[PDB]
C-alpha cells in the first residue's frame, strides 16, 4: 500500500459532498492534545 | 438557484494565514459567511457591497444569498443521520431599542435566528450569551465574548457543530508514540494513529491527498500532506476553487497505510482587524457605516470574534465554531 504518513505539517478540511461545502479548514504546524 | 463554490473558504483561509504569526490555523468559513450574512440583510449602500465583496457574493442579491443559506443550512443538517450536525443563529440586541421587523423577520425565516432583547449592563447577561454559545458547542466553545462595551448595540452569533465517527476508525491499541516535525523544524513526540485501509487518495506537483470518509459518507476529513522540501504555506497560497476541483475530482479509492497524530486546536481571531478588510470590508468597520435595514441609530460593526476548536482521535473528530458580529452605537 501506499504510506501516508502525517509526520509534518499538513492542511485540513472537513467538506460536504452534496453541497460540496466546506465546513472547516485549517493547518497544522504543531500537535497539541 | 445560485451556484455558490468555495472561494470564500480559500480566501479567508489564504488571509487568516498571511496575518496570524501562530503554528496552527483553523477557521469555519461557514460560520463566518452565515453570521455576516445575517448582519448584510440590514447594509446599504457601500456598506452592503464591500460585506459581498469580502464574502464572495458580488452579483448576488439579498434574496438569493438569503434562500441558498437557508436551504446549504437545513441540507447539511439531514443529509447524514449518523453524523451529530449543529448550525444555530442568535440574535442579541439592546432593550428599548427599537430593530426593524423586516431585517428580524428575514433573520428567523432564512436562518432560524433567535431573536432576544437583552439589558447589556446585567451580570447575568454574558453568562446567557456565552452559555448558548456553550449549548450550541457540545460544550467546546464556552464563551465567545469576555466583556460587553458600553455602546453594545447588537449581537449576531452562529454556532456550526460537527461529531463524525470514521467510516474507519483506528485501533486504540495501534496508536504509538512516535516523532512529529513542526513548523520550527524542531520534533516533539505524539500519539500517532495507524491503520491500512481504502481511502481516497491522489497527488499532484506539491502533495499527497487523503480523503477519509465519516458516518454515511455524506461528509469527509481531505488531508493535504506536502512533499518533503515543500511547505503547507505554499499549499495554502496555491489552494482555490480550480486547485481543489481537481484534487476532489482526482481522487481514487487506494488502499493506505496511514499514520495521523491524535490532535487538538483551539484558535480565536477578531477578523475585523487585518482579515476582512484586506478582503475588501473596510466601511462596515467605521463610522460611516449604513445599517438602515437594522434601525434607524447610527451603528458599526466593531468587532468579528471567530472562535474554533477541533479535536482528531481514533473514533472520529469534533469540530465547533462560533462567530460573533458586534454592533456598536456610534
Ligand atoms: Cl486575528
Ligand atoms: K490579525
Amino acid at each position: 500500500p501506499i504510506n501516508f504518513h502525517i509526520n509534518k505539517p499538513f492542511v485540513f478540511a472537513i467538506r460536504e459532498k452534496s453541497t460540496g461545502v466546506i465546513l472547516f479548514i485549517g493547518e497544522i504546524g504543531e500537535v497539541k492534545e | 438557484k445560485i451556484e455558490k463554490d468555495n472561494a470564500f473558504a480559500f480566501d479567508l483561509l489564504q488571509t487568516t494565514r498571511k496575518h496570524v504569526t501562530e503554528a496552527n490555523v483553523f477557521i469555519s468559513p461557514l460560520s463566518v459567511s452565515m453570521a455576516l450574512n445575517m448582519t448584510l440583510n440590514g447594509a446599504a449602500g457601500v456598506t452592503a457591497d464591500e460585506m459581498k465583496t469580502a464574502l464572495r457574493e458580488t452579483g448576488y442579491t439579498m434574496e438569493d444569498i438569503n434562500e441558498y443559506s437557508h436551504s446549504l443550512r437545513e441540507a447539511l443538517l439531514k443529509v447524514d443521520p449518523s453524523t451529530t450536525i449543529g448550525m444555530a443563529n442568535s440574535i442579541w440586541y439592546k432593550q428599548g431599542e427599537l430593530v426593524k421587523e423586516p431585517f428580524i423577520l428575514a433573520n428567523r425565516t432564512h436562518y432560524d435566528a433567535e431573536v432576544k432583547a437583552v439589558d447589556f449592563s446585567s451580570p447575568a447577561t454574558l453568562p446567557a450569551i456565552n452559555g448558548w454559545c456553550a449549548q450550541k458547542t457540545n460544550d467546546k466553545i464556552t464563551k465567545i465574548l469576555d466583556y460587553i462595551p458600553g455602546n453594545a448595540f447588537m449581537y449576531l452569533i452562529n454556532a456550526v457543530y460537527f461529531k463524525g465517527i470514521w467510516v474507519t476508525q483506528f485501533k486504540k491499541s495501534d496508536t504509538k508514540r512516535a516523532p512529529f516535525r513542526k513548523a520550527d523544524g524542531t520534533t516533539q513526540e505524539v500519539n500517532m494513529m495507524a491503520q491500512k485501509s481504502t481511502f481516497g487518495y491522489t497527488t499532484d506537483e506539491c502533495c499527497q491527498y487523503l480523503e477519509m470518509d465519516y458516518g454515511n459518507k455524506a461528509f469527509s476529513m481531505i488531508v493535504m500532506l506536502p512533499n518533503e522540501g515543500q511547505t503547507t504555506r505554499d499549499v495554502i497560497e496555491q489552494l482555490d476553487n480550480k486547485h481543489w476541483s481537481m484534487i476532489i475530482k482526482g481522487i481514487r479509492p487506494t488502499q493506505v497505510s496511514l499514520r495521523m497524530p491524535r490532535f487538538k486546536t483551539e484558535c480565536k481571531y477578531g477578523l475585523e482587524k487585518k482579515i476582512l478588510p484586506e478582503m475588501g470590508m473596510n466601511v462596515p468597520f467605521t463610522e460611516t457605516a449604513d445599517f438602515p435595514g437594522i434601525t434607524d441609530a447610527a451603528i458599526f460593526i466593531s468587532r468579528v470574534i471567530h472562535k474554533t476548536f477541533v479535536q482528531v482521535d481514533e473514533e472520529g473528530t469534533e469540530a465547533a465554531a462560533v462567530t460573533a458580529v458586534e454592533m456598536v452605537k456610534t
